[PDB]
C-alpha cells in the first residue's frame, strides 16, 4: 500500500475469507483496523462484534489467545458515529510509554479475533503482519 | 474552588491538537493511572538529529481566570535504555502558552518558536522508565504542575516542545482557582 494499511475486520471481507490475510510492513508504518459497522436499520443480530488479540504463532494457528496473547482491541460499537470504530497500531521500535508495544525488523506478528455473541471460536478471522527486514525497507 | 478549563482525559473522541512538524508528535491511544483508556500524544525520534517538535492544544476559553494552572501527566523513556544512543536524546520538554482574544490559530499563524510563545518552564520527570518490574505496571507516570498568569484575553493555547526525546504526554489538565472567600 503506502505507510498506512486499512483492514476491514469482518467476515464478508474476501481477504479474511481466504484465511491467509497478511500485510508486509516497514517500521513506523501503521495498521488501521476498521470494526464492522452497520446502519441503525439492523436488528443487531447479523451485527458482528469481536475482541481482538495479539498472539504468538501457535495461538494464531489454533485461534486461541489463552496463555499466548494480549487482549488488544474491542469492536463493541457496531453503531459508532463517524463511520466504523477504528483502532490503530504503529509498528514502532521503541514505546515512549511503559510496557507499550515494540516491533522489530524481520519479525512476524499475529492477531486473531473471537466473536462476542460467540459463533464457535472455530475458524477465527486472523491477520499476520510481517515487519520487513531493514534491508528491504528502502 | 477549582475550575477546569480543559481536560484531555474527558475528550471521548479525538483531541485533534495541532502538530507543527507532522513527523514529530502524534496522537495515540493510551492508559490512565487508574488503568483507563484515553487519548495521548507521543514523540520518539531519537534517531533523527536537530529535533524541534511542537504540539499545540485547542483554544482554551479563559472563563474569568488570570492565574492558570497546568497539570501534566507523562512518561519519559530513559535515554540509556534505547540501543542506538546518539547523544542528542533528551528526557525533558518545554511547556509554553499563547493568549489571544479569538481562536485564529491556523497551522502557521502563531510562529513555532520561543519568540511569540511564552515559556512556562522546562518539565523534567522524577521517574524515567527503562524496563524493570516483574508483575505489572504500578508506578511510572509522572505528574508535574506549573502556573503562569498574564492571561487577560478571551482564551489561550498551550504548546509542548520536544527536542529529541522518547516520551508520551498522557494527560493535560488546565484549571484555575476562583475562591468563594
Ligand atoms: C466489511 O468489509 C468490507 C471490505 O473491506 C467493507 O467494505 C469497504 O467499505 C469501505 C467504507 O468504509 C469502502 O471504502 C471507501 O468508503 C468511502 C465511504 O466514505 C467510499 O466513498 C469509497 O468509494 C470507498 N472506497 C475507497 C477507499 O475509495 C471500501 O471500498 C469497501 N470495500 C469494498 C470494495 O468492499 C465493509 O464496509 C465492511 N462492512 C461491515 C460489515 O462493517
Ligand atoms: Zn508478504
Amino acid at each position: 500500500v503506502a505507510d498506512r494499511y486499512a483492514v476491514y475486520w469482518n467476515s464478508s471481507n474476501p481477504r479474511f475469507q481466504r484465511g491467509d490475510y497478511h500485510i508486509d510492513v516497514c517500521i513506523n508504518d501503521y495498521l488501521d483496523v476498521f470494526c464492522p459497522h452497520y446502519e441503525d436499520s439492523v436488528p443487531e443480530d447479523k451485527t458482528e462484534r469481536y475482541v481482538l488479540y495479539m498472539v504468538n504463532f501457535d495461538g494464531y494457528s489454533a485461534c486461541d489467545h489463552t496463555s499466548k496473547g494480549f487482549k488488544r482491541w474491542e469492536c463493541n460499537r457496531p453503531h459508532s458515529p463517524n463511520g466504523p470504530l477504528k483502532f490503530s497500531e504503529k509498528f514502532q521500535l521503541f514505546t515512549p510509554f511503559s510496557l507499550g508495544f515494540e516491533f522489530r525488523p524481520g519479525r512476524e506478528y499475529f492477531y486473531i479475533s473471537s466473536a462476542i455473541p460467540d459463533n464457535g471460536r472455530r475458524s477465527c478471522l486472523k491477520l499476520k503482519v510481517f515487519v520487513r527486514p531493514t534491508n528491504s525497507c528502502m | 474552588v477549582e475550575e477546569t478549563l480543559m481536560d484531555s482525559t474527558t475528550a471521548t473522541a479525538e483531541l485533534g491538537w495541532m502538530v507543527h512538524p507532522p513527523s514529530g508528535w502524534e496522537e495515540v491511544s493510551g492508559y490512565d493511572e487508574n488503568m483507563n483508556t484515553i487519548r495521548t500524544y507521543q514523540v520518539c525520534n531519537v534517531f533523527e538529529s536537530s529535533q524541534n517538535n511542537w504540539l499545540r492544544t485547542k483554544f482554551i476559553r479563559r472563563r474569568g481566570a488570570h492565574r492558570i494552572h497546568v497539570e501534566m501527566k507523562f512518561s519519559v523513556r530513559d535515554c540509556s535504555s534505547i540501543p542506538s544512543v546518539p547523544g542528542s536524546c533528551k528526557e525533558t520538554f518545554n511547556l509554553y502558552y499563547y493568549e489571544a482574544d479569538f481562536d485564529l490559530a491556523t497551522k502557521t499563524f502563531p510562529n513555532w518558536m520561543e519568540n511569540p510563545w511564552v515559556k512556562v518552564d522546562t518539565i523534567a520527570a522524577d521517574e524515567s522508565f527503562s524496563q524493570v518490574d516483574l508483575g505489572g505496571r504500578v508506578m511510572k507516570i509522572n505528574t508535574e504542575v506549573r502556573s503562569f498568569g498574564p492571561v487577560s484575553r478571551n482564551g489561550f493555547y498551550l504548546a509542548f516542545q520536544d527536542y529529541g526525546g522518547c516520551m508520551s504526554l498522557i494527560a493535560v489538565r488546565v484549571f484555575y482557582r476562583k475562591c468563594p472567600r
